[PDB]
RNA sequence: AUAGCCGGAGCCUCGGUUGGCCUCGGAUAGCCGGUCCCCCGGGGGUCCGGUGCGGAGAGCCCUUCGUCCCGGGAAACGGGGCGGCCGGAAAGGGGGCCGCCCUCUCGCCCGUCACGCACCGCACGUUCGUGGGGAACCUGGCGCUAAACCAUUCGUAGACGA
RNA sequence: AGCAGAACUGGCGCUGCGGGAUGAACCGAACGCCGGGUUAAGGCGCCCGAUGCCGACGCUCAUCAGACCCCAGAAAAGGUG
RNA sequence: GGCGGUGCGCCGCGACCGGCUCCGGGACGGCUGGGAAGGCCCCGGCGGGGAAGGUGGCCCGGGGGCCCCGGGUGUUACAG
């Protein structure tokens, strides 16, 4: 009932356009690993794209001007907000269903992350083109927690490896379990093959 | 399903032992028609039961004529559904839609 | 013992870009994403279930707080599995993005 | 003329109306590539009005018919001559194509010229399409397919049907 | 590296189109993104079909680059592709899909009942080996 | 620091929903899983199998009409009752393990016996739901006997507040 | 010159509607109150109804890319991109 | 109780008929160049030719070592 989308390898505008439509349909979408979001075009193109965005501020009072968010999660939150009717009541009610996170929170580390193949770099971009990581772009423009998130993301990398290697050994005993017991499960096995489930 | 009545309603009757469903009328529109068939060609439906027999008269208590006709028809059907393996468990079960199940995608 | 209706989301009214016609509702049934798969749901009865403050009667039961707006599925909309529906009374805009039920008892099978 | 869909080859003949001066005018046949025969006869009178002292009022259509491909299951090399229009000046080309049908090669010619030189179909005057042998080809793009042991893989298979599994778990595999 | 190559005589599986789900054999390559192909034994008439809707298999039957439809059928029957294709694990999981697709609601109930006790025995079997391992682990 | 914590039933109000997936990393001109014959303190290397992923999200798990007996298959380690013990810190679980005094091969799958308002064709049915909040009623146990502001004073401060 | 003065026709003035982000003159089309259907011009990644087509063929990398009449900005020349 | 008329307190359902629409599934026929192509009858049979995107066979080279990859001649040879 809650969409947990992994942001690694996902294009900024293609993911935001699909999330914005799903969020407006009453679906709670949680986007995770926003530092893995990457944008087509060379890195130097996107930097001045964001640096000239920084220059756009209110002259008389910059505190009332555009709030330039530097975190990768809030940058992705900004581009979804521009894809939504946030000036209306239903637009702001939609944005409450969106939840962005840098790295992976402990609420969402022990969960399966969904992947949008339509909003993917490997699908929508030619292999000879250039792309820019949002995580590198954020720290290079004012984000202070890239190395902070990298070590905490490093910490859960072997912690899931322990779970996965235990998971393989857990189902290695499962796959070996049929190997001793075909003589008394063939009654259930063949009817699962006539209907096409193990063939 | 037993037979088509005069007014267009369907005389439909699962066994009372399995489905807990009596000789009951049912409109054909509000019916999912599963492609699972038994051979009731050789049964003897009573001619006295009809649409006027199932018509509401005017607290409902079961008449003894209803009980006699209940076992008169079930005695012909119940041995026949036992010839098909796992058919009585199929009738005792209830139909429902779970996650990832779409009626337009599946066939029945 | 379980669900007997397909999950559908009231996406919005039949509309233009600067004109909306709130006498016809657009439905996004879960599982259908093409025009040719919308043929099964044509003619099915749709209902929007909601609850209110004052207690109203319930057919065959003790009077509850729930209320419905009955309607039917008219014809397919768009190309990506959307579909139009028409209700007796026009749906309130509070139901935008909320779950409504489409039933199967108007069956053609 | 709108180059809509695939093109069709039409064999349209015509002549002047009989006059007191001239008993029977000569008959002129052309090869016209057009979507339908209604625009083929209009295109027929366009070129005839340039070559001869002919108009549609003083002329008539004797036979308007479509000729079919004699070998549509044989892969062939087509030589196509151009008379397009640019923004500054008009130019002639010779272009090579590899297709099963003569009309398909003209269709491939119309879509290629608009892609390269941004030339519209009304600015393009086709004159001659001729079957040529493989040994007489000139453009290396066409000649690279003249191999009895041609062999190549599909390196980067761009996967389609990307939206039917709009949300999935496994990372998709672009390699087969 | 690549193991499947578009070349004269490779048996292919059609992805989409009116001839989807059938086998077909490459005769000649027409263009960069289109090839001349012929499924003489699989009800696929000689035609041009692009690389978009084909999945190329590891089956190669030899005939010249512009051989007519008679020799393609003879090479198809000599190699006997149809029997070998059904023995491929590719087609075994292809044909299981419509078995799930045509599965009746009554067939759906019997699968669910059979899946219950089949998982019961495996879980009971797995349970015996986790406890047997821990005595062997100590 | 706090003049509330644990466990029972009824009434108003707020509402949405109608089974859960408990997780490697990562590539896309490449991958996945096992054998380890090999080398060191988990990695590398080799080999074997799949690769239009079937150790597949085009997927997996549970499945519920209920009660009474009897017979067959599994099961004897197993289902369910309290205390600890540790593993959790990026926004942290009633997660697992040790022993308990009672429980049955009742759990589940096949087949027999019988029963269950059979409400006489009809709708918001069917859950998450001991849902959140609020008064009042319950029963007992466990407990706690505080601060802020005004006033006055200070002048490191000050238009008044602060 | 969004300047002044003429010829034909159409519009605004006197006129709402759909579209061009907006807009007196542009495109389509003119208006009693409604239901169903179908279109014009325009469009169909999100705002925003509609391509979530297994769309076809090619071109293009910009450290100032480009994106739709009216229309809202550009030239001569040069480039072994 | 039966017939005719009006209406059901409220919430609803179904059936058939007619009108206006959108969509689908079957079967039949005409024209062409009286279709073009294409399939079968040994390559349909016989005779005569031609080259190449060169199949056998020959030569050279390289990879294990008995098949494959290149280059050259050729005219069906064990493919066309």
């Amino acid at each position: 009932q809650v969409l947990v989308l992994d942001g690694r390898g996902h294009l900024l505008g293609r993911l935001a356009a699909i999330v914005a439509k799903q969020v407006l349909l009453g679906r709670k979408v949680v986007v995770v690993r926003c530092e893995g979001i990457n944008i087509s075009g060379n890195f130097y193109r996107n930097k001045l794209k964001y640096l000239a965005f920084l220059r756009k501020r209110m002259n008389t009072n910059p505190s009332r001007g555009p709030y330039h968010f530097r975190a990768p999660s809030r940058i992705f939150w900004r581009t979804v907000r521009g894809m939504l009717p946030h000036k209306t009541k239903r637009g702001q009610a939609a944005l409450d269903r969106l939840k962005v996170f840098d790295g992976i929170p402990p609420p969402y580390d022990k969960k399966k992350r969904m992947v949008v193949p339509a909003a993917l770099k490997v699908v929508r971009l030619k292999p000879t083109r250039k792309f820019a990581y949002l995580g590198r772009l954020a720290h290079e423009v004012g984000w202070k927690y890239q190395a902070v998130t990298a070590t905490l993301e490093e910490k859960r990398k072997e912690k899931a490896k322990i779970h996965y290697r235990k998971k393989k050994q857990l189902m290695r005993l499962r796959k070996q379990a049929e190997k001793n017991v075909e003589k008394k499960i063939s009654k259930f096995t063949d009817v699962l093959k006539t209907h096409g489930l193990l063939v | 399903f037993l037979k088509q009545l005069s007014s267009g309603l369907l005389l439909v009757t699962g066994p009372l032992s399995l489905n807990r469903v009596p000789l009951r009328r049912t409109h054909q529109k509000f019916v999912i028609a599963t492609s699972t068939k038994i051979d009731i060609s050789g049964v003897k439906i009573p001619k006295h039961l009809t649409d006027a027999y199932f018509k509401k008269k005017k607290k409902y208590e079961i008449t003894e004529q209803r009980k006699v006709d209940q076992k008169a028809v079930d005695s012909q059907i119940l041995p026949k559904i036992k010839a098909v393996p796992q058919l009585q468990g199929y009738l005792r079960s209830v139909f429902a839609l779970t996650n990832g199940v779409y009626p337009h995608k599946l066939v029945f | 013992s379980g669900r007997l209706w397909c999950k559908a989301i009231f996406a919005g009214y039949k509309r233009g870009l600067r004109n909306q016609r709130e006498h016809t509702a657009l439905l996004k049934i879960e599982g259908v994403y093409a025009r040719d798969e919308t043929e099964f749901y044509l003619g099915k009865r749709c209902a929007y279930v909601y609850k209110a403050k004052n207690n109203t009667v319930t057919p065959g039961g003790k009077p509850n707080k729930t209320r419905v707006i009955w309607g039917k599925v008219t014809r397919a909309h768009g190309n990506s599995g959307m579909v139009r529906a028409k209700f007796r009374s026009n749906l309130p805009a509070k139901a935008i993005g909320h779950r409504i039920r489409v039933m199967l008892y108007p069956s053609r099978i | 003329m709108k180059a809509s869909g695939t093109l069709r080859e039409y064999k349209v003949v015509g002549r002047c109306l009989p006059t007191p001066k001239c008993r029977t005018p000569p008959l002129y046949r052309m090869r016209i590539f057009a979507p339908n025969h209604v625009v083929a006869k209009s295109r027929f009178w366009y070129f005839v009005s340039q070559l001869k002292k002919m108009k549609k009022s003083s002329g008539e259509i004797v036979y308007c018919g479509q000729v079919f491909e004699k070998s549509p299951l044989r892969v062939k090399n087509f030589g196509i001559w151009l008379r397009y229009d640019s923004r500054s000046g008009t130019h002639n080309m010779y272009r090579e194509y590899r297709d099963l049908t003569t009309a398909g090669a003209v269709t491939q010619c119309y879509r290629d010229m608009g892609a390269r030189h941004r030339a519209r179909a009304h600015s393009i005057q086709i004159m001659k399409v001729e079957e040529i042998a493989a040994s007489k080809c000139r453009r290396p793009a066409v000649k690279q397919f003249h191999d009895s042991k041609i062999k190549f893989p599909l390196p980067h298979r761009v996967l389609r049907r990307q939206h039917k599994p709009r949300f999935t778990t496994k990372r998709p595999n672009t390699f087969f | 590296v690549f193991r499947r190559f578009v070349e004269v005589g490779r048996v292919a599986y059609v992805s989409f189109g009116p001839h989807a789900g059938k086998l077909v054999a490459i005769v000649d390559v027409i263009d960069q993104n289109r090839a001349l192909v012929d499924g003489p034994c699989t009800r696929v008439r000689r035609q041009a079909m692009p690389f978009k809707c084909m999945q190329l298999t590891d089956f190669i039957l030899k005939f010249p680059h512009s051989a007519r439809q008679k020799y393609v059928r003879k090479a198809w029957e000599k190699a006997d592709i149809n029997t070998k294709w059904a023995a491929t694990r590719w087609a075994k999981k292809i044909e299981a899909r419509e078995r799930k697709a045509k599965m009746t609601d009554f067939d759906r109930y019997k699968v669910m009942k059979a899946k219950k006790m089949r998982n019961r025995i495996i879980k009971n079997e797995v349970k015996k080996l986790q406890r047997a391992a821990l005595l062997k682990a100590s």
